[PDB]
């Protein structure tokens, strides 16, 4: 195997592309396409060798679909869980409603992503790590809202004021 | 009873205000760190001509 | 403690092995080509549809 | 009224679920492959001439 | 069905007679060995010989027609009845007291269930744009 | 060759039947085989021998889902009762494979673990918040929606219950029990003198016995 | 389809045991080599030679040999993944009669059971053909539960 | 049409009084309805990344609209529940929302 040559005699060591007639793939952009001729030793030492031509397509994904229909809605929905810190801690404040229904929507996004991600186990996809991250964060904020609602609704008849916790309150007030 | 109720309410408010900043830092730093890996995952500058 | 077992296939000339277990087995089944008989040691767990005959006497699977 | 509706609705749902599921639990293939044919069509009941 | 190559001056088509020696105009169905489609019922199954228009200076064909009615029982169980029930629940929100604080939690969750049934039908309806299905009108 | 030696190396796509054991899924090990033989020639007219004891894996592309742990090839002579002179030969090549479980760990097990953790948080939520049922019911609804993912990703076999399927069922039963017990708690919290009388066993247990192991106004 | 009854005659295979002939009236399954299907178990394997006199004698469809498979579904996957959760969620609607009318958000839980039941209907709808011979048993329970 | 219907329900939370306690129920569950309908849209529309379609822009507009309504509703609820003792009323809020809002005065006090 040898490579073909152009009108100037230069060796064409790449995939040729008719630049006038080429339509780009809607998801994939070709960045490099080198070509290499490989020669290998035979299956028996001293016997006939083997040769092949390798072309490598270095293709970059255009992520616009995932940005528009997955990532931005997931980021904006996962940002709503921080709004529970401004709702009042009482009946009718809806503190837990926001935080747990954001997780329900995030589970719907898990169903959205399970249809597109590859099913290999050599590595974790970046989208998978982000979804697991925002779900862990939302779980922690559900826990923190539960704790805050527990603290705020302690009736004085059955719950004793801890003096050390009031002391650390008075420590944190001037620190900030 | 109402005064002690207000004491618990104020404690909940302060704890909530603190954990807001803690959670905001967690969310922002985690999202930025996860997507900066996407930002730095560029096609390497190989010693070849472009494909087109 | 030892045991003398047959271990030939189907209607081949008889052969003998030394089972260390306390039983020898005969296993019979039929596929599309005919009948297969397998002889050996122990009492194995067979799939449904296979005839099995286990016995505790020496030279007892044929 | 809530207690009366508890005592009315729950047995209805229990009976309906049991009735629905005992059709599938007691659904079995027939013991003979052809209704009317007494032959089992098994290897052990092979019919010699 | 038509001859791809030969025209009327070479190969002439006619409707093919059944085992009965009469001028048939029908698709033949063996009534003992035919298992009907679970989704479709064959109402009319005629057969005609179409001759083309006269040439001043298309080829003749034999057309077999199948007029088939859909049997909608599945869609009566999976779509229509839940929609009816959701509509009754959308009626009954107005009987809820305002002091109970549950009007949104009922009506908007009925809307959510209706979205779930839209997802249910998303993979069943035709995707053409000449008309709208009546079940989509109802939803 | 001039000697008369023929070497023929055709490619093939082998679609082989393999007993799949889903007991330990997604941590399962499979052993799948390829039985090869002369279809119409028996051992008396054509003899087939393996080239090596093992399959050749020198040009094996790496699998992203399985790791081949073992591989071997065995020749089998099969004799029938009606024919004691003609063997039937086969060569069975088996491959012991181990699944890489990271995909199912990330996309199934971790959300189930998060829902299992979220199940118990409703018992630190006071009843006066008016949000106990919202939390529990939304956790249940999140699991119900996740059942779509689980059905789409986990195989639909009835040979055995997968271990991941047992975890899912355990979690779902857990949330259902949480909802039942929370309903009992809420029913207890609104008991009033106008409609109920406190039994002496409830007072003897919950107001003096249990509390001595814990702290509150009593 | 190339020959009729006048050209060929179809029959079952004749095998021998102990010098006595029998027709093989079953699908042969090698018991040692057979791996059962993951969700279907075979109950009956008969075999018949069918001659129908309704079709004319000059038809290739006069004679046939039919091998039948009667197969029971192994319900374990559907019982574990769909049926037990559906029944347990549908039976939790009886808890709303214990919830007080003040903190017990009765109707939110009641409509959420309906939402989960619709999700299960969505799961079921992709696994069965849309035939009209009968309503599925799980479909019957789901409709009954949604009405309740 | 479903996107339009979900969009029209987004602003109605601003007609819901805070004392009902169902403002965030409405907003968050409209968001849940949009999120569930995202499955329908993904199942129906092409999945292409060469350019953003008009449907994609409308879906994003609807989603961002719902997010903005949620954020502003949380601001409104926070303003409604401000304690008189801890939070003093600034004079500029009083001037801009009790004095310079003399347009529709069916109100009083
Ligand atoms: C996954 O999966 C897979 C599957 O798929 C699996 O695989 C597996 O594996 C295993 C292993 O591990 C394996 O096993 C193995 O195998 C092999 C083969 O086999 C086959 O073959 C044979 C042979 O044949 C021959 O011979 C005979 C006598 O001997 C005869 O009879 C025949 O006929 C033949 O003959 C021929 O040939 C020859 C040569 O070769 C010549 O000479 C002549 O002339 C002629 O020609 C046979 O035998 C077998 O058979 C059997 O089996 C079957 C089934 O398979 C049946 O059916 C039958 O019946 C039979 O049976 C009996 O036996 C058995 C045993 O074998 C028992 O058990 C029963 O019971 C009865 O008794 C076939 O066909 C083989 O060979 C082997 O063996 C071995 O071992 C045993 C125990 O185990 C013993 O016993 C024996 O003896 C042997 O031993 C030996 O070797 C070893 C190793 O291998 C060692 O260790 C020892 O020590 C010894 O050694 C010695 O000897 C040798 C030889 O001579 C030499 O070399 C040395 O040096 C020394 O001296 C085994 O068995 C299997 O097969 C497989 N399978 C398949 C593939 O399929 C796996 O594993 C899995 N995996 C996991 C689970 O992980
Ligand atoms: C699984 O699925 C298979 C089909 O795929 C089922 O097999 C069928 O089983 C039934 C019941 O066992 C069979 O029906 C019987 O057929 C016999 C034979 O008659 C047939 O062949 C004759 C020639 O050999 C032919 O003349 C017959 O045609 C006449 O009869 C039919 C039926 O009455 C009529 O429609 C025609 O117009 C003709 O008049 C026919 O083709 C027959 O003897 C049996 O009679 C029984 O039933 C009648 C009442 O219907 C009764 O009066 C009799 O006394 C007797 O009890 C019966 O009709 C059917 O042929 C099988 N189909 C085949 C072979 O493919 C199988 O049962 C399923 N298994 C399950 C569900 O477990
Ligand atoms: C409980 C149920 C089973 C748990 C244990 C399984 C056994 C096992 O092999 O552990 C494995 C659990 O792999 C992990 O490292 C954890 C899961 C991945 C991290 C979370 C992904 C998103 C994080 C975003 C928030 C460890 O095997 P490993 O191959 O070492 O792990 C892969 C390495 N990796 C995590 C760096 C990719
Ligand atoms: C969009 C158009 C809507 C069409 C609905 C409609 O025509 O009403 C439907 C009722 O309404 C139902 O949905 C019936 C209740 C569910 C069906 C369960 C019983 C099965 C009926 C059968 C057992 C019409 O259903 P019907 O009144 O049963 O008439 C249909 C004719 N059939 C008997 C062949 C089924
Ligand atoms: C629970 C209801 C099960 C009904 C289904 C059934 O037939 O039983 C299932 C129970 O398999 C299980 O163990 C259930 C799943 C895990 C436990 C979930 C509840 C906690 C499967 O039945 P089996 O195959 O006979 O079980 C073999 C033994 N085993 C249950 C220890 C695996
Ligand atoms: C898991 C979520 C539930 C936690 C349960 C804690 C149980 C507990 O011991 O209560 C502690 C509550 O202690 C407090 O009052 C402070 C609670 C944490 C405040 C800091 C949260 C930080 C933000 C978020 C990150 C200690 O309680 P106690 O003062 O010992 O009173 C007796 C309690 N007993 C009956 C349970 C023994
Ligand atoms: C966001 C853009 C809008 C910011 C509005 C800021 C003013 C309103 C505000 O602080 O009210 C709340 C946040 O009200 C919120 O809506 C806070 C939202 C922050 C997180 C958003 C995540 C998405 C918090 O109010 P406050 O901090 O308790 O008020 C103290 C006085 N001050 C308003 C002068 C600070
Ligand atoms: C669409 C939903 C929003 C409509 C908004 C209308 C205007 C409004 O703000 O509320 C008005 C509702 O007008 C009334 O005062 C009468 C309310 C209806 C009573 C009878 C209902 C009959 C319905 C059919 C049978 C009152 O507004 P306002 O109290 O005058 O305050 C000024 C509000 N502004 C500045 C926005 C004008």
């Amino acid at each position: 195997f040898v490579f073909a040559v152009d009108d100037e005699g230069k060796t064409i060591s790449k995939i040729d592309i008719d630049t006038e007639a080429y339509t780009e793939n809607g998801e994939w952009a070709i960045d490099f396409c080198p070509g290499v001729i490989r020669r290998h030793d035979g299956d028996s030492a001293g016997g006939p060798g083997e040769t092949d031509v390798i072309y490598s397509l270095i293709i970059r994904r255009k992520p616009l679909f995932y940005v528009i229909n997955i990532i931005v809605p997931c980021v904006l929905i996962s940002g709503l869980v921080l709004l529970a810190y401004f709702l009042p801690a009482q009946a009718g404040g809806q503190k837990c409603t926001v935080s747990i229904n954001v997780l329900l929507a995030q589970t719907v996004f898990l169903f959205l992503i399970a249809q597109k991600t590859p099913e290999t186990s050599l590595s974790v996809p970046l989208l998978g790590r982000y979804l697991i991250f925002v779900m862990v964060v939302a779980t922690l904020i559900v826990m923190n809202c539960v704790i805050v609602l527990n603290v705020s609704l302690r009736t004085p008849t059955t719950h004793a004021m801890s003096p050390r916790l009031r002391y650390v309150l008075l420590e944190l007030l001037p620190q900030l | 009873t109402g005064e002690e109720v207000s004491d618990w309410v104020r404690m909940g408010k302060a704890l909530d205000s603190i954990c807001f900043w803690a959670a905001l830092v967690l969310f922002l730093v985690g999202s930025s760190l996860i997507f900066l890996g996407a930002y730095f995952n560029r096609v390497p500058q190989l010693p070849y001509p472009p494909c087109m | 403690g030892s045991m003398i077992c047959y271990n030939q296939q189907s209607s081949q000339p008889p052969t003998t092995k030394t089972c260390s277990e306390t039983s020898c087995y005969k296993k019979t089944w039929r596929d599309h080509r005919g009948t297969i008989i397998e002889r050996g040691c122990g009492c194995p767990k067979v799939k449904p549809g296979i005839k099995l005959h286990c016995c505790r006497t020496d030279k007892c699977n044929n | 009224v809530d207690r009366l509706c508890l005592f009315v609705v729950t047995p209805i749902m229990v009976v309906g679920t049991a009735w629905i599921f005992l059709q599938g639990a007691y659904n079995q293939p027939p013991p003979q492959p052809f209704p009317g044919d007494p032959f089992s069509y098994l290897e052990k009941d092979k019919r010699f001439i | 069905f038509s001859s791809y190559s030969y025209d009327s001056s070479e190969v002439s088509l006619q409707t093919g007679l059944s085992p009965e020696g009469q001028e048939r105009q029908e698709v033949y169905i063996h009534e003992g060995t035919f298992i009907e489609n679970g989704q479709w019922e064959i109402i009319h199954k005629p057969s005609r010989l179409i001759q083309p228009s006269v040439d001043p200076r298309r080829r003749e064909e034999v057309t077999f027609y199948l007029i088939i009615r859909r049997k909608p029982l599945f869609y009566l169980v999976n779509v229509i009845a839940p929609c009816i029930l959701i509509t009754l629940l959308a009626i009954f929100v107005f009987y809820l007291p305002p002091d109970a604080g549950e009007k949104m939690g009922l009506s908007i969750f009925a809307l959510l269930t209706l979205t779930v049934f839209l997802l249910l039908l998303a993979d069943k309806v035709p995707e053409t744009s000449l008309s709208v299905p009546i079940i989509i009108k109802y939803l | 060759d001039y000697t008369g030696h023929i070497t023929w190396t055709p490619p093939a796509i082998f679609k082989s039947y393999c007993e799949i054991i889903v007991t330990h899924f997604p941590f399962d090990e499979q052993n799948c085989s390829m039985k090869l033989g002369t279809w119409t020639y028996d051992g008396s007219v054509v003899v087939i021998n393996p080239e090596s004891d093992q399959p050749d894996l020198s040009n094996f592309m790496e699998s992203g889902e399985w790791v081949i742990k073992e591989s071997r090839g065995w020749k089998h002579w099969v004799f029938y009762a009606c024919c004691p002179s003609t063997p039937y030969l086969d060569i069975t090549y088996h491959f012991v494979m181990q699944r890489l479980p990271l995909y199912f760990i990330v996309n199934v097990i971790i959300p189930c673990l998060l829902f299992s953790f979220l199940t118990g948080l409703v018992f630190y939520l006071p009843t006066d918040s008016g949000e106990k049922m919202t939390l529990s019911i939304s956790v249940l609804l999140s699991l119900t929606v996740f059942l779509l993912v689980i059905v789409e990703l986990i195989p639909s076999t009835s040979s055995a219950v997968p271990l991941i399927g047992k975890y899912m069922l355990f979690t779902m039963v857990f949330v259902i029990a949480s909802i039942i017990i929370t309903v009992i708690v809420i029913n207890t919290h609104h008991r009033s003198p106008s409609t109920h009388v406190m039994p002496e066993w409830v007072r003897k247990v919950f107001i003096d016995t249990i509390p001595n192991i814990m702290f509150f106004s009593t | 389809l190339k020959y009729t009854t006048k050209e060929i005659t179809l029959s079952l295979k004749q095998a021998e045991e102990d010098g006595r002939s029998y027709p093989v009236e079953w699908i042969i399954i090698d018991p040692e080599g057979f791996t059962e299907n993951g969700e279907w178990e075979i109950v009956h394997r008969p075999a018949r030679v069918n001659v129908d006199p309704s079709v004319p004698l000059d038809s290739p469809n006069r004679q046939d040999v039919t091998f039948y498979l009667i197969i029971r579904r192994k319900p374990l996957f559907y019982v574990i993944n769909i049926l037990v959760p559906c029944v347990l969620i549908s039976f939790m609607i009886n808890l709303v009669f214990y919830l007080p009318a003040d903190c017990g958000e009765k109707t939110s839980m009641a409509i959420s059971v309906l939402l989960a039941q619709s999700v299960f209907l969505l799961l079921i709808s992709k696994r069965l053909p849309a035939t009209s011979m009968a309503i599925p048993l799980i479909g019957k329970f789901l409709l009954f539960g949604m009405v309740l």
